């Protein structure tokens, strides 16, 4: 609660959330996932496959809240962040992906992170810490 | 393990100081009045450090 | 968004983590077996360090 969010992070967060929501829809697509109304896991139908616009607003709210909580924890661990350049934000340029590996969503998910992308051991440890922090929040929810 | 952590920037500037001292001692030994041996020992221990 | 992380803060346990308030248990032979003369030997096997 004491954490305050910088304006670049507010402006980035909404499309960050919709893009990551898409990222899970593609991860389950490549896991074998075909859309349906009912929420059954065994039958393989669930309504959340759809885009953020047709995404139910209550799951959308939890997704935006968990994005906000993740970034606030990231600031709460003392890791500062800034804008490197506007070009890496503007460009989403990628070689075209097959329709089998793509959904009806137009923009291709993955950027061109082939070898340049890298996380130092401190980044990997912080990823770990975010993992048990999210797990602890979930555990408190189940305790409640 | 408690302390004694020499800073990375501190090590950087220690290496810079060693390098500039090596540049200073170079080509200028005759000016020094036999303390060139003391300067050699200083550069030596800087090398070990 | 190049996130600049703080340097990894190294923490030393330094015997802080410990059970209860009792620190060490001392094991000794009976007082009647005290040696007043002679040359004696016994072994102590260290299961852990
Ligand atoms: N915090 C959450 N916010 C939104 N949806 C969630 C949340 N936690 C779980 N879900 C949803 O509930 C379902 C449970 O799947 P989830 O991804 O959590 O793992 P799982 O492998 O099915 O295992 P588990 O039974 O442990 O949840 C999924 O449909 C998931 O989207």
């Amino acid at each position: 609660s004491q954490i305050v969010l910088p304006p670049h992070l507010e402006r980035i967060r909404e499309k960050l959330a919709e893009n990551i929501h898409e990222l899970w829809v593609m991860n389950k697509i490549e896991l074998g996932w075909q859309y349906g109304p009912v929420r059954d896991d065994n039958k393989r139908q669930h309504p959340c496959l759809v885009e953020f616009s047709k995404l139910p607003e209550q799951e959308r709210n939890y997704n935006l809240q968990m994005s906000l909580e993740t970034l606030k924890t990231l600031l709460a661990l003392g890791c500062h962040v800034g804008i490197s350049d506007e070009h890496a934000e503007d460009k989403v340029k990628k070689m075209k992906l097959p329709k089998n590996y793509q959904l009806t969503s137009g923009y291709k998910p993955a950027p061109m992170d082939l070898s340049f992308i890298k996380l130092t051991p401190s980044q990997e440890a912080m990823v770990d810490k975010l993992a048990e922090n999210a797990h602890n929040v979930w555990a408190r929810d189940r305790i409640r | 393990c408690s302390g004694g952590h020499a800073s990375n920037k501190e090590k950087e500037m220690v290496t810079s100081l060693f390098c500039k001292l090596g540049v200073l001692v170079r080509h200028r030994i005759s000016l020094f009045g036999n303390d060139a041996t003391s300067i050699v020992n200083c550069l030596h221990i800087l090398g070990q450090t | 968004y190049n996130l600049e992380a703080p340097d990894q803060d190294h923490a030393a346990r330094a015997e802080v983590c410990s059970g209860t308030g009792e620190r060490f248990r001392i094991f000794r032979a009976e007082k009647t077996y005290a040696v007043k003369a002679g040359r004696w030997y016994f072994e102590f096997e260290t299961v852990t360090a």
